[PDB]
Order: structure tokens, then sequence, then C-alpha cells
């Protein structure tokens, strides 16, 4: 269910078979880490996209 | 006398409030009561054989733990024993016996659940009252030793008068294998006694790193 | 006429309530703060016995019906969980924070109101600790670390061996420092291995240059010494290989039965030798390792320990330099297994505590780690020492991470009340009373610690507020700041000059929280329960 939202938000076509994974389908973004939520969890953001 | 056709119509749906408050005093009675039904009424109205390994297997058995070895739990009201049997998951297996004080053969497999338990961790071996249990004053009479045993929500224990399938003297060794003959004791595992203990917790994932 | 199966409380009738629920998770653990505070212990309905002094330990352990008392309990164990010290203090001001705010409310003063007084009152709180209250610890040196050390350690198991446990952890929190990017040293705490063994006193308890493991060698015909160790980490099991199952073995000529039946086995004893050829003494693995590939190490004379934990093989690989290996693929699409993959530690030993071995990986390369093995009377001395070694690591960890220290005692809790008391007086017309009532509530602390230890805590407090006071009204005698509680003798003492520190942190964390938590229970006037 999040494969719409995460498309919208990077700009990444998805990819079925190994064949059609070329690199025009691919997301450019500036930063992409996991950070620490000063031991409450750990959080994974993409800050910096591409044509956002 | 006339009108039968009385289409009670607001009356209930005024009255919802009390209807409601005998409905979940009585959805606790039947809920507790079924989930003892399908053990009740039905079950009441109906050289190497020499065992040489059993001496050796008492030998090691003996050997429980290093921190004592614990008792078997008791049920304090059926209240309790719905509360203690849905929660848990499918693959905890629960032996659960009926009891009282004074009547043959109690004691004896008491102390044989004592061991199991110390020597079979995985299962959670416990024991309730037949005045607890509320169970029909015919269990009262001839079904208090019945090994019954539960494993998520459904049976897959069907044992009752245990006494004549084992004895009165029967110890660990003998309701084991009884136990496992019938494919429900899990498989034993080899573990070890560590110091005591090592895992305090595993939550926070900031362990090393060497970055420039 | 609203007709809802369930049970409604409106007006000062859910406050009042509130407030109690409060009070009494207070009460519960309001015995157990300070220097002279005294621990509990639990006895669960099974049997199982839990000795603490830990209020998010006490506050976990027990089993809570009113929902603000559980968000007391939450409280307590987000500020475990953000910090590591103060989970009593926090929860012991949030409940007077919360009984304070509901006396306002009685005098018909708005909820609204009090929580903007409160809000206003710790962010103007925080600002004041921030500007005046902190010490750097960069020309305290090493000292500032043992008496925060021995500070977090007061109260608890291990309170009278301070002056041991404070060097203990110190040395440990310095062994598994590292620095990342941006250049900030980190401390990656709960990285030190902590291991119990009832046995010797407390004072044997052993900090290892290197790391531990509760685990032992799996068969007998091993060393249990090896010098110069070549640790080979992996993520797998070593037993026969069974096919996968998508695979299937049908046979239609005997004559290849056993070829199959000997390869079955054979493809695992290449593997085994292929990760010895390269001179591998030490080989720990997270899976199972059978008998056939124990006796192949046996004949090597080499180590194979299995089921190590996951956590556990990380760490070790990370300190001694090993890869953790999945499998032994290359990119080349065969099987190989390189020297430099290699982890190398001065020795590793199974060393015997108290009737029952451990393996001891000693002075690791590459990379300096730590372990620490408490020894105690009993398992239950052995997790209270557990708990509150913790307690001192994220002090030590939040000290050396944040450079500011706040002198203990209760000094910056009076020094609040009277800079808050004075403050109030020059905002809003009745927000002031909410502030004036956030000033008296963080009292409560000093209180608490006087009253544990006998002491008069009136008169101790008047001092303390009285010495505040006159610091904050004297320009030139700000020295005063620092006068704290001395809770052996029952006087006022400069706790700055007499090594009670903790981290800044602490304070505005628990700050922070107790406030947030007080205004979320503050707007409740109205409960619906509905029946089950
Ligand atoms: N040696 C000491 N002298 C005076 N006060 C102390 C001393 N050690 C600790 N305190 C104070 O006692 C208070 C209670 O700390 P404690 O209850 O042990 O932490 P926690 O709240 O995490 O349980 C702390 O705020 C600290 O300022
Ligand atoms: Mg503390």
């Amino acid at each position: 269910e999040d494969i719409e939202f995460i498309c919208k938000t990077i700009g990444t076509k998805p990819v079925a078979h190994i064949d059609q994974f070329t690199a025009d389908m691919l997301g450019s973004a500036e930063l992409a880490e996991e950070v620490n939520l000063n031991g409450s969890g750990k959080l994974l953001k993409i800050t910096g996209c591409a044509s956002p | 006398l006339a009108g039968e056709g009385i289409s009670v119509n607001t009356g209930p749906k005024g009255v919802i409030n009390d209807w409601r408050r005998f409905k979940q005093l009585e959805t606790e009675q039947r809920e507790e009561q079924c989930r003892e039904m399908e053990r009740l009424i039905k079950k009441l109205s109906m050289f190497l054989q020499q065992y040489r390994k059993q001496r050796m297997e008492e030998m090691r058995q003996q050997l429980h733990k290093g921190p004592q070895f614990k008792q078997v739990f008791e049920i304090s009201s059926g209240e309790g024993f719905l509360d203690m049997i849905d929660k848990e998951q499918k693959s905890i297996v629960i032996m659960v016996h009926i009891y009282e004080d004074g009547i043959p053969g109690t004691e004896a497999m008491n102390g044989c659940m004592i061991c199991l338990a110390a020597e079979y961790p995985a299962v959670k071996f416990c024991k309730v009252k037949s005045s607890v249990i509320g169970a029909s004053s015919q269990f009262t009479r001839n079904a208090l030793p019945a090994l019954l045993i539960y494993k998520g929500g459904e049976l897959i224990g069907n044992f009752v008068r245990v006494t004549d399938q084992l004895g009165d003297d029967f110890f660990a060794v003998d309701l084991e294998a009884f136990l496992q003959e019938f494919g429900l004791l899990p498989e034993k595992e080899v573990l070890v006694l560590t110091s005591v203990r090592n895992s305090a917790t595993c939550h926070s994932e900031d362990s090393d790193l060497e970055i420039d | 006429p609203l007709s809802v199966f369930g049970d409604r409380s409106t007006g000062e009738t859910i406050r009042s309530q509130n407030v109690m629920a409060a009070a009494s998770i207070a009460n519960i653990v309001k015995s157990s703060l300070g220097p002279v505070g005294l621990d509990k212990m639990l006895v669960d309905d099974i049997g199982d016995v839990t000795i603490t002094n830990d209020g998010a330990t006490i506050l976990k352990l027990l089993e809570v019906e009113h929902p603000a008392a559980k968000v007391l309990c939450e409280l307590a164990d987000l500020q475990d969980k953000e910090v590591g010290d103060g989970t009593t203090s926090v929860v012991i001001i949030a409940a007077e924070l919360l009984k304070n705010a509901d006396e306002l409310v009685k005098q018909k003063i708005h909820p609204t109101s009090v929580i903007s007084g409160y809000r206003l009152a710790c962010k103007e709180a925080v600002r004041y600790i921030n500007e005046n209250l902190i010490v750097n610890t960069d020309e305290l040196g090493r000292d500032c670390l043992i008496n925060a050390a021995k500070t977090s350690m007061s109260s608890k198991i291990i309170g009278i061996n301070g002056d041991f446990f404070a060097n203990m952890v110190v040395d440990a929190v310095l062994a598994i420092k590292y620095t990342d990017i941006r250049g900030q040293p980190r401390y990656p705490v709960n990285s030190v291995n902590i291991l119990k063994a009832h046995g010797r006193s407390q004072m044997e308890s052993m900090l290892i240059s290197g790391y531990a493991l509760n685990c032992v060698v799996g068969s007998q015909g091993m060393p249990k010494r090896i010098v110069n160790a070549k640790i080979a980490c992996l993520d797998f099991s070593l037993q026969k290989t069974k096919m996968k199952l998508g695979v299937q073995v049908v046979i239609t000529d005997p004559e290849k039965l056993d070829q199959i039946r000997q390869r079955e086995s054979d493809i695992t004893k290449e593997r085994i030798q292929k990760i010895l050829a390269t001179g591998a003494n030490v080989i720990l693995t997270t899976g199972g390792i059978d008998d056939m590939c124990l006796k192949y190490f046996v004949e090597a004379g080499a180590m194979a320990v299995r089921r190590v934990l996951k956590r556990d093989l990380k760490r070790i690989a990370k300190a001694s330099g090993a890869t953790i290996l999945s499998t032994l693929a290359n990119l080349e699409g065969e099987e190989t297994f390189e020297a430099a993959m290699l982890g190398q530690a001065e020795e590793v030993v199974q060393e015997r505590i108290c009737d029952d071995e451990l393996i001891l990986i000693k002075n690791t390369k590459a990379r300096t780690s730590a372990s620490i093995i408490l020894r105690g009377a009993n398992d239950f001395m052995c997790d209270e020492m557990e708990r509150s070694l913790h307690d001192a690591l994220c002090v030590v960890k939040r000290v050396l991470e944040s450079k500011s220290v706040v002198p203990g005692g209760g000094a910056v809790e009076a020094a609040l009340s009277i800079y808050l008391e004075n403050y109030a007086t020059s905002m809003g017309s009745r927000e002031q009373l909410a502030i004036a009532e956030f000033a008296r509530s963080l009292l409560v602390i000093p209180n608490t610690l006087a009253v544990n230890a006998a002491q008069d805590s009136t008169d101790l407090v008047a001092k303390l507020r009285a010495f505040h006071n006159e610091a904050q009204v004297n320009p030139e005698r700000k020295n005063l700041k620092w006068i704290g509680l001395d809770l052996s003798n029952g006087k006022p003492r400069d706790n700055k000059q007499a090594g009670v520190f903790e981290p800044t942190i602490v304070k505005v964390k628990s700050l922070k929280f107790a406030t947030e938590a007080a205004i979320t229970i503050l707007r409740i006037d109205d409960l619906i329960k509905l029946h089950p």
C-alpha cells in the first residue's frame, strides 16, 4: 500500500522483473540515512530528492 | 384476551441498559461453563520391555536444576482459569490437573508434574481444585485425577482416570512415557546451565564503530 | 438520557480521582529516593523475587489499572529509555505538579491558565538551568566522571563500594569510546556485556579488557586456551548439507546412492577444511555444530563455539576485526575463505566462574572492547548490581557526551524554586499563581530527601531556600548556588566542591517530561468508562 506513496515522493518506478531494471527507473536523492531517536527507536529518512 | 401482536417497539430500546447488564454477566457465565463442557459429561459417562533404563532415567531426573525446583501453579478461580488460558500462543502446551485433598493418587502425580516441569521448561504445568473448577459433582466423586492437556484453546489430551492407566505409585518415568507415546510431550533438547544469567535486555543497537 | 452502557465521572470527581492515582504512584516509590532511600522488593504470583531500587523497574513490574497511573508509569519508562537516570524524581515531580495544579483548579482557576503557567515556568526553569546552574567538566577532569558515577550509584546496592565501582564504570565507558563523522565522540553503552555470577563478594567483580561470552566449547576435545587467537566469525550452521525444499533426490540407478550420501557430508567437510586451512584458531558461529564438524575442529586443535548470540558475535567481530559470514561465497561464484577476514586477539581462555565456565576473549586487537563480570551473594543481589551498574554507565555516557553537569542534593530544585517564585510576579495576572505553584512543587525533591533520612525536613529546606535566596539577591555571593543537602549529617553543604554531580540533561529531560505529563492529565475533566 506504500508503493504509490514512495514512488510519488521519490520518483522511482517499480521494477517487477530484472530485465527492465535500468538506470532511468531510479530515484535520485541527496541523502538517505537512518537516524537514532535518542534511544526511542530507529527512523529512516530520505531527505532531498531530485524532482520532488 | 386479544391484541396478541404486540410489537413492544420502544420498550426494549428504552431498557437496553439493564438487559445488557444481565447479558454481560450471562456471557461470562456460559463462556466459562462452555470452556469446560468439552471435558465434562462425556468422559465420565464413557528384555527391553522390563524398563532397564527406567532406573537410570530416574537417576538423572533427580538432578532437577540449581535454583530450587519451584512448584506447580494453582488456579484460584474459574475466571482466573479463563484469563490464564486465553492468553499466550498456540506453541505453549498446557497440562491441567483437577484434584482434591486426601484422595489417593494426587500426591504422587503432583510430584511427577513438579519434576516434569523442572525438566520440561516449555510446558505450563498447573493444577486446579475441583471446587474451584465448578465441575459437576459426578466428577467430584469419580473423576478427580484427570491429566487434562490443552493447546491454544483446543483439546490435545483426552486423559481421565489416569490412576487405572498408571497406578498409584507411578513415578515421573511412567507418566512421562505415557504422555510422550501419545505424541503430546515435545521432544526434549540438550539444555546446559550457564553461570546464572547473561541476557539483561536487547533493545538499543548502539554497539560499535571505528569511523575515522 | 445518555443511555451509554458504562460509567461516567464529571467535574471535580474525576480530577480528584486522577490526583489520587498520581499520588499513589508517587508514594509507591517516594521511599526510594536519595542516598538514604531503601530498596524495595517484589514477589510475583508464581513466587519470583525481585529486589530493586530503580523506579522504572518497580513501575514496570507492578500491574496498574488507572489510566493516569499508567501515564506516570509510562513516563518513568520513557525517562529511563531516553536518559537512564532520574526515573523516580520525574515521577515524583509530575505527581506533585498534578497535585498543585489541581489545587489551583479547585480554587476556580481555569485549567488552561494553569497549563500556560506550567509551560512558561518549565521554559524559564530550563533557561535558568542552562544559563546559571551548569558546570563545565573540561576543567574537572576524570574526577568529574568519578564523582558523577559515585552520585549515580548512591542509594544502590553498590553505594558504599563506589570508590571502586566508579573506577570500573569509567574504565569500561572509556574503553568503548569511538568517534564518528562530524568529529563527535560517541560512547555506545549497552555494548559492554554485563555478566552475573554468584560467588565471591562485590569487590571481586572483574572488568575484562576484551569480551566475555556466556558460552563454552562444544566438545571436551578442543583445548580451552589459545594464545594467538585467529577468530573466525560465521553466521551459518555447520551440519550435514540437506538439500533445500525445492530439490528432491530420486534414484533410478542404485550405484549412485552411496556417492550422494558421501557428498552430503563431504560438502561440509570441504567447507570446514577451507576455513581451517587459513590458520584460524577460534571459530564462533550463531548456528549449530554437530558431532562430525566438532571432531574436525578437535583434530586440528582449534576451538568451535556454537549457538553464539548474534549481538555478542557482532561485537566480537567488530572488536577483533573479523567479518561476519553468512556464506563462503565470493564474487567469482566459488567457495573461498581468505585470511583477511580473520579476527585477532592476544588470548582466548575458558575461565571457571563458581562451578561454571565462560569464554574470555582477552585483549582484542584493532579495537578495544570491555565487559564486566559481577560477583554477588545470590541472584537477586547480582541483578540489583546489574541495574545499578547500567544506571551508572548511562550517567557516565551522558556526562561524557554533554560536558555540562549540575550540583546534586536538591540544589537545582531549590535554586529553581527561588528563581521562579521571584520571576512569577513579572508575568500575567493568573499565570503567576501557576508559576508559583510550579516553584513550590519543585521543592518536593529536597523534602523527600530530607524525610528519607529522618531529618527535620522543614528546617533543612528553609535553610536551603534562605541560602539560595541570598545567593540570587547578592551579586557578590554567587558561589552559594552550589549549596545542596548533606544527608549524612543533615546540614546544607556545597555540593560542587563535595563531588555531587549529575548530567544537566537528566534535570532538563525530567522537567520537560513531568511538565508534559501533568499537562496531559490536567486536560481531562470527564471520564467515560465503557463497560466491557
Ligand atoms: N552523596 C549525595 N549527597 C547528597 N545528595 C545526593 C547524593 N547522591 C545522590 N544525591 C541526590 O539524591 C537524588 C536521588 O537520586 P536517585 O533517587 O538515586 O536517582 P533516581 O531518581 O534515578 O533513582 C538525586 O537527585 C541526587 O541529587
Ligand atoms: Mg539515580
